[PDB]
RNA sequence: GAGACUUGGGCAAUGUGACUG
RNA sequence: GUCACAUUGCCCAAGUCUCUU
RNA sequence: CAGCAGUCACAUUGCCCAAGUCUCUU
RNA sequence: GAGACUUGGGCAAUGUGACUGCUGAU
């Protein structure tokens, strides 16, 4: 694997 | 502190029903528990101050941990009026005693401490369990299983099951494990451990507004990709790291102890050998798990943990394998920089490409966590930012804070709020990155966070419990929460309102947490619901329950006193037990343990332990016990261990062996051993080894009867014997002058004094007399002149001439004295020779025919003297006279005769122009008519000395008697004239002078002959021997190659052992205050020396597996004076010593003349009269010449005088005055102090020591029972007396001395002797500091024999090479000689200190800037500028080199020849002004 | 040769201070 | 192990008186 | 007595991973 | 797989004691 892959800047908090 | 102390509207109820019966509190964490339990302490605050002897009682608080345990002790302190007793184990607690405990327990009306602290307290004993009012217990939660609480609680039902102290448990969550499914299976068990029923506050909602002080957190989650993707670089990386894990299990380590697994399975490698394994493994995970760049500071921190591995290695061995740890750490850097170097090709900007870099890298969960915190701060102000972050693992703290670092400077917006900080358990991880191990940071990380200096926590599990920490307003879990109670306390670390908490979970495994989560809150949902559902009734009748529970373990063991043994606590006593033998080169100090084989256990128990197991217990190799011990069948490994480990301590202890106190068992006692093995003879004197006396001179001043030699006793002659006549010789030394004209004349005059005795004598030695004149030579007779006692009336007249000569010519008498005859005790006769048939001397019987009563001087007058007849000129040469007319009796001894001379003689100097007659006439006419023979004769007389005691040295001088002295000349008519001549009168007068040495000379003789007939010394110097006259002792102030030393030369060679003469044993008797020219006092030093030498070889050769500091605590007391004169004591000598400075006129009692005999009786066989009788009622005891002089006793009149006499004492001021002050001389009672006596030893030990040589004193000193023999074999010389073991010998062979001894042949080239065995120049060499000592030990023990040993020969050398210096600057000097500075001058000169090997940070410096100090100086011996430390090792390092030398040949002649070679500038420096 | 007597010097046994190992 | 300062005893230097003519 | 630091053994609670045994469901 | 139990490596927290090493003051 030459690097790794990005993840995206946005999310939620969500509750649990 | 404060009034607001008011309690919360629920503490109030818990108090009241805590007080009705035992209870459990459930609250969340910051809701004042501890508060409450402060509460209870007020409520139960009746009896605290009384004592436990009078029925009082105190609490006790019960911990768990030492931070805990002071943040309760603070707590306790802030708002509490007793006092509390802070108590933590590795101080204080190991060492205290029951006094200590039992006084703390009186002054302290409340205890805190951990678990165990208080399990040793209470097993032991030291106080009744009763005496505790309460118990408080922390994190009651614990108590289950074998942890601590339940092992306390368990004493609970073998102990008095009334007045049982309450136990309150106070716990944040009450279930740790993850057995929460039916969870009243799971409250029971802590309830029916503290018999005490769980209680919650029934106001729930109303108190949730105290509850908002502990607010519950919003719970957040993020969720994070998963993807199985792993760059290139890890799996070239993984290569050479399970390369070095194949090369390291083929690493060439030392020997190392037995490891394995916890069940006794195969074999696991040593700690030294998978700790960095483990640590690697560790590395791979963090680098797997949160990606290159946090491994980018993990490597960072393996180099910085193997580069403090490495300087912390002790063997050669270890630190080859971990440089090469630390290169293949250093190319896993190179390779992560490189990735990282690699990429960022990108941009320019610095910051930018800091952070991009730190964004990629980052595996997405660690992504996630950067971009979540951001957004959660968002360059917020600090004060609002306080949080916990919880991860697993250390090394992941230490990983993320090095990360988070980088990160926050990559970002300006968080650059000036983020201050992070981390901190974990008990695996104390160095907090620094870039820098060796140089920190001292004492304020720790929480009291950081608490000073709010850091916003951010990083933390592993150690903060989840107990520690009370700020509201935090945020908690972000990184790692998956796994426990019920870890997830509940989380979640109560967000305490303060509007917090957030933050978990982060995978994508892939999102589904699974969820359920997780949701299952977590169902059980906290239903933690409450069996205490809202339980049935009201009460805790107390189910004793079985507690029964049950506490029996299903191996039952305990109690014995007297209530001291119990807790079967799982006996590993932990039974291996610190075992590590207290004296460990071999390589022993083992732990109890092997070996499982039996499967068919072996019918072999030992039968076959119905088939499934149970049997594991035997193998002590080591130097244990009391030397077999082993099988364990009973039990069901699991883990119960037949404990179970074969309590029955070993059992029978440990059944022999006196174990400890009763359940211990590794020795200490005082090992003394004890030693110490009766020598002090056992001080119990029939009232003394004991732990018995002291410091008052009132108790022990010091001692009360001792003398008896008369063996040669004087019954030695008075009688009626049909053989009687011996011992002529006395008197040589004048002083010349012939005018002023010595008779003193030579009539002293060297045939005419003597001879003794009479019934018994035999040895030759006695010449010694001198010190009189007026000058000195005067003193011999005995060799061989005696027999004479038979042929009539009873001639010893009659011999007995009355000797009592009448002592009664008059010397005026040596006492009122109450009578001529003795029956006595024996020092009882002879003096008698007068004269040539009666030839050459020899045959008794003058006309002295004793006429003396019996000596001529009464009386006036005559005219009438009479002209009835007198004219006295003829040689009537008065040679004879005494004395004048009538004046008062004085003094006798007058005549000088010249005059046959030339008339009474109106020549002119003289004074009576110018006048003549003798006129002179008396004009003086004494009033008594004097007239001179009727006044013609034809006067004599010219002078006057003898009245001294006695001629003892003095310089008494004798003549410097300024040298003037003019008159010319006396004197009438005879007017001088009443005695037929005694003073040719034996002057002999006479010396008589008491020669008696107080005879005395003492015999009683010498017979010592002599004692110790050399117990050292079988009967060669020929010893029956015809010739004895050297008196020497004087000038020091008593009274006015290249080496020489062999003389003390040692006669140990190896017999023809050098020079006969022990007379004189040396009469000084060794005479002390000091005896005045006399020779003393005991410069041999005492010698003696005490050789003494010293003697106790410290033989202690530590008998207790080789000993330690320096007990051998001197021990050879302390057997070289104190205490045990010096308890031994002398025992061997019954002071009866012959010579303290007394001989007091003739007053205290000397005459040989053949004593005190009546019914006196004596009466006297000294009555108690109650033994000393009430004073001298002033013996004086009145004038006695009638025949009740003195015949009848022998006293008179009625004299009887009631005496026996009234002491009554008479009883009814006046003389009540309760001492009567034994030189007053007690009757019965021979003599008051000596125990530092004459002791003295006295080793001036007996220094004779024989200096005649004999070492090894026969040695011999000697085994007389007196203090070097007590040894069973196996009863001794050996002193020297070849076999000593060593683990202790002074290197534990390693020589292939491993040169990797410790760099060079060795430049020690050599200076120290001259070639070692033949490197092991002793290691072990006197090995510094504690260095790491060697943990399985080597140090140079301690060598030091201790070696001080000794340049002790003594220092000192013999000093006394034999100068022959006249007070012991004072003698030994002074050799202070001077053996200072440590000195020895630092000594060993800096040679370049010792290059081969001294040692480890510590000053003792690097210390060494380098004295030797630069003695350079610059020039070796100068300060014996100093800017206060330079002294290198007190070196001295040290020399004390054990100069043993190591002596040990290596067992010779003294080497080792002083070494010992001359170093010091040869010294002793010739020293001794012109000896500095002090 | 001895005592009486004072000035100072020298030596050894008790109390304090301090040094060496 | 040894030294310095305050208390008894011994032996001297100075000088004095008494005793021995 | 106090501060700091080093080495090593043993003890307890809980936790996941792998393997195996029995009861038991399938 | 549930349940009973065991083995082995692995993780975190807790605690004891032994040994020696500093530094300052008494």
């Amino acid at each position: 694997i030459d690097r790794y892959e990005q993840v995206s800047k946005d999310f939620e908090f969500i509750k649990i | 502190e404060d009034v607001e102390i008011k309690p919360r509207g629920y503490q109030l109820r818990l108090v009241d029903h805590l007080t009705k019966s035992n209870g459990i509190v459930y609250l969340p964490t910051g809701s004042g528990k501890t508060f409450v339990a402060i509460l209870v302490l007020k409520r139960f605050s009746q009896d605290f101050d009384k004592p436990i002897e009078s029925g009082g009682k105190r609490a006790l608080f019960m911990c768990n941990t030492v931070e805990l345990a002071r943040q309760q002790a603070m707590a306790v302190r802030r708002c509490t009026n007793f006092k509390v007793g802070f108590y933590v184990g590795e101080q204080g607690v190991d060492d205290w005693t029951r006094g200590m405990w039992s006084d703390e327990i009186k002054k302290n009306q409340v205890l805190v401490g951990t678990a165990q602290v208080f399990l040793d307290m209470v097993t032991q004993t030291y106080v009744a369990l009763s005496s505790l009012s309460v118990v408080i217990i922390d994190e009651c939660h614990h108590g289950t299983g074998h942890h601590p609480f339940r092992e306390f609680m368990r004493l609970f039902t073998i102990a008095n099951q009334t007045k049982l102290p309450r136990v309150v448990g106070l716990t944040g969550v009450l279930i740790k494990g993850n057995e929460i499914t039916n969870v009243a299976t799971k409250l029971k068990e802590l309830e029916i451990t503290y018999r005490g029923n769980i209680i919650t506050v029934s106001d729930t909602k109303e108190m949730e507004n105290v509850m908002l002080y502990a607010t519950k957190p919003t719970e957040v989650m993020v969720s994070f990709p998963h993807q199985e993707q792993v760059l290139t670089v890890t799996r070239l990386i993984s290569a050479e790291i399970e390369k070095f894990y194949v090369s390291l299990d083929l690493m060439n380590i030392g020997v190392q102890p037995i490891r394995r697994s916890k069940s006794l399975q195969c074999l696991r490698d040593p700690s030294k050998k998978s700790f960095v394994k483990q640590l690697f493994n560790d590395f791979l995970y963090q680098m797997k798990e949160y990606g290159i760049y946090a491994a980018s500071i993990a490597i960072i921190s393996l180099i910085v943990e193997f580069d403090i591995k490495r300087r912390q290695a002790e063997t050669l061995s270890v630190k080859l394998m971990h440089r090469t740890a630390l290169t293949l750490c250093e190319k896993i850097r190179h390779l992560l920089v490189q990735k990282l170097q690699d990429m960022t090709y990108d941009d320019d900007d610095d910051n930018v490409n800091t952070e991009e870099v730190i964004m990629n890298f980052s595996t997405p969960k660690v992504q996630r966590f950067l971009m979540s915190l951001k957004v959660s701060f968002a360059d917020k102000d600090p004060k609002d930012i306080c949080c916990l972050v919880f991860v697993e693992r250390r090394y992941t703290c230490k990983c993320i804070y090095g990360l988070l670092l980088n990160y926050i400077q990559s970002t300006p917006e968080l650059r000036n709020v983020l201050t992070p900080q981390f901190m974990v358990g008990r695996n104390n991880i160095s907090p620094d990155f870039e820098s060796v191990l140089e920190r001292k940071w004492q304020k720790s990380a929480i009291q950081q966070f608490r000073d709010g200096n850091a916003n951010l926590m990083i933390c592993s599990s150690v903060l989840e419990e107990g520690i009370d920490v700020q509201a935090c307003n945020h908690v972000f879990i990184l790692d998956p929460v796994k426990t019920f109670n870890m997830y509940v306390q989380s979640k109560g670390r967000a305490r303060t309102t509007e917090a957030k908490f933050v978990l982060f979970t995978a994508d892939k495994e999102r589904e699974k947490t969820i359920q997780q989560i949701y299952q977590y809150r169902k059980a906290h949902n239903d933690i409450a619901e069996y205490l809202k559902d339980r049935v009201l009734e009460k805790t107390e009748p189910e004793l079985y329950e507690i029964k049950g529970h506490f029996q299903d373990d191996i039952d305990p063991f109690t014995n007297e006193n209530g001291a119990v043994l807790l079967p799982n606590n006996a590993l932990a006593i039974l291996h610190r037990y075992c590590q207290t033998i004296p460990t071999d080169a390589f022993g083992f100090v732990i109890p092997w343990f070996h499982v039996l084989q499967e068919d072996e256990r019918d072999r030992i128990f039968g076959v119905s332990a088939k499934g149970k197991h049997v594991i035997s217990i193998n002590m080591p190799v130097n244990c009391m016990l030397r077999d082993t011990i099988y364990s009973d069948p039990m069901d699991n490994v883990k119960t037949a261990k404990i179970s074969a480990a309590f029955k070993a301590c059992k029978v440990l202890y059944s022999l006196g062996e174990l400890n009763e106190r359940f211990v590794p068992k020795t200490l005082k006692e090992r003394v004890a051993s030693i110490a009766d093995v020598h002090f056992e003879h001080w119990n029939k004197y009232g003394d004991s080894v732990t018995a002291t006396v410091n008052k009132a001179d108790k022990s010091k001043d001692r009360t001792y009867k003398t008896e008369c030699p063996l040669e004087f006793y019954d030695a008075l002659p009688r009626v049909g014997e053989i009687c011996y006549a011992y002529e006395i010789f008197l040589e004048p030394q002083f010349e012939s002058c005018e002023y010595t004209e008779h003193m030579y004349l009539n002293l060297q005059t045939p005419r003597n004094y001879a003794i009479l005795l019934r018994n035999k004598l040895p030759r006695l030695a010449e010694m001198p007399l010190f009189s007026n004149q000058g000195k005067l030579h003193v011999r005995v007779a060799n061989a005696p002149l027999e004479v038979i006692i042929q009539n009873s009336e001639q010893l009659e007249l011999l007995h009355q001439f000797h009592g009448m000569v002592f009664r008059d010519i010397l005026k040596i008498w006492h009122p109450f004295f009578v001529l003795d005859r029956r006595s024996k005790e020092n009882s002879y006769l003096v008698v007068p020779l004269i040539l009666g048939a030839g050459e020899q001397k045959c008794f003058d019987w006309e002295l004793m025919t006429n003396f019996r009563r000596l001529p009464q001087s009386h006036g005559s007058n005219v009438q009479q003297r002209e009835q007198q007849p004219a006295p003829r000129p040689e009537d008065f040469e040679g004879k005494i006279v004395t004048q009538w007319y004046a008062n004085y009796d003094k006798p007058m001894l005549v000088t010249k005769v005059h046959r030339e001379l008339t009474p109106l003689s020549y002119m003289e100097k004074n009576q110018q122009d006048k003549t003798y007659y006129e002179f008396t006439m004009s003086k004494y006419g009033n008594r004097i008519g007239d001179v009727v023979h006044k013609d034809k004769f006067m004599i010219e007389v002078r006057d003898l000395t009245e001294q006695l005691t001629f003892y003095v040295h310089n008494r004798g001088k003549f410097n300024a008697k040298s003037k003019a002295k008159m010319k006396v000349i004197l009438i005879p008519e007017l001088c009443f004239n005695f037929n005694f001549p003073g040719d034996l009168w002057l002999k006479l007068i010396f008589l008491p002078s020669i008696l107080n040495r005879m005395y003492f000379l015999l009683h010498a003789e017979a010592l002599r002959k004692r110790f050399n007939t117990y050292l079988n010394l009967h060669l020929l110097p010893f029956n015809g021997t010739d004895y050297m006259p008196r020497p004087l002792e000038i020091d008593y102030s009274l006015k290249g190659k080496v020489k062999p030393l003389l003390i040692l030369q006669k140990t190896v060679s017999k023809e050098h052992i020079t006969p022990a003469e007379q004189g040396e044993f009469l000084a060794a008797i005479t002390a000091s205050s005896a005045a006399d020219v020779f003393d005991m006092e410069r041999l005492e030093i010698l003696g005490d020396s050789f003494l010293k030498l003697s106790a410290t070889l033989y202690l530590a050769s008998k207790y080789s597996d000993w330690n320096e500091g007990t051998l001197t605590e021990v050879k302390s007391k057997l070289v104190s004076n205490r045990n010096l004169l308890f031994c002398l004591i025992d061997a019954d000598i002071p009866k012959t010593l010579n303290t007394i400075q001989f007091t003739p006129r007053y205290t000397w009692l005459p040989p053949g003349i004593s005190l009546p005999h019914n006196v004596l009786a009466l006297w000294r066989e009555n108690p109650e009269f033994a000393k009430i009788i004073g001298p002033h009622n013996l004086r009145d005891l004038a006695l009638g010449d025949e009740e003195s002089l015949v009848k022998g006793n006293c008179s009625d009149i004299n009887y009631n005088r005496f026996v009234e006499g002491c009554r008479a004492n009883g009814q006046s001021f003389y009540a309760g005055a001492d009567f034994s002050s030189e007053v007690n001389f009757c019965v021979g009672l003599v008051t000596i102090p125990n530092k004459v006596i002791a003295d006295t030893l080793e001036a007996l030990l220094g004779v024989i020591v200096k005649n004999y040589g070492l090894q026969h004193a040695f011999k000697m000193l085994e007389y007196f029972k203090i070097c007590r023999a040894d069973i196996d074999k009863p001794l050996t010389q002193l020297l070849n007396l076999e000593l060593g073991g683990k202790k002074m010998r290197a534990n390693v062979n020589t292939t491993e001395i040169d990797g410790f001894l760099i060079n060795h042949y430049y020690l050599e080239k200076n120290l001259g002797y070639t070692f033949k065995d490197r092991r002793y120049l290691l072990q006197a060499l090995t510094h504690p500091s260095y790491p060697t000592n943990r399985i080597t030990g140090s140079y301690q023990e060598l030091e201790f024999i070696g001080d000794a040993i340049l002790d003594f020969l220092i000192s013999a050398y000093i006394f034999e090479n100068n022959t006249k210096m007070n012991p004072g600057a003698l030994t002074d000097l050799r202070s001077a000689l053996v200072n440590n500075t000195t020895l630092a001058c000594i060993c800096v000169r040679h370049r010792l200190h290059f081969f001294i090997l040692a480890e510590n940070a000053k003792l690097s410096e210390i060494i380098s800037k004295f030797v630069n100090f003695q350079e610059s100086q020039g070796h100068r011996v300060t014996n100093m500028s800017t206060n330079v430390d002294v290198p007190k090792a070196l001295g040290d390092v020399l004390e054990a080199l100069i043993a190591a030398v002596y040990l290596d040949c067992r010779d003294l002649q080497r080792t002083w020849e070494v010992i001359f070679n170093l010091f040869e500038p010294e002793l010739q420096e020293f001794t012109r002004k000896v500095p002090i």
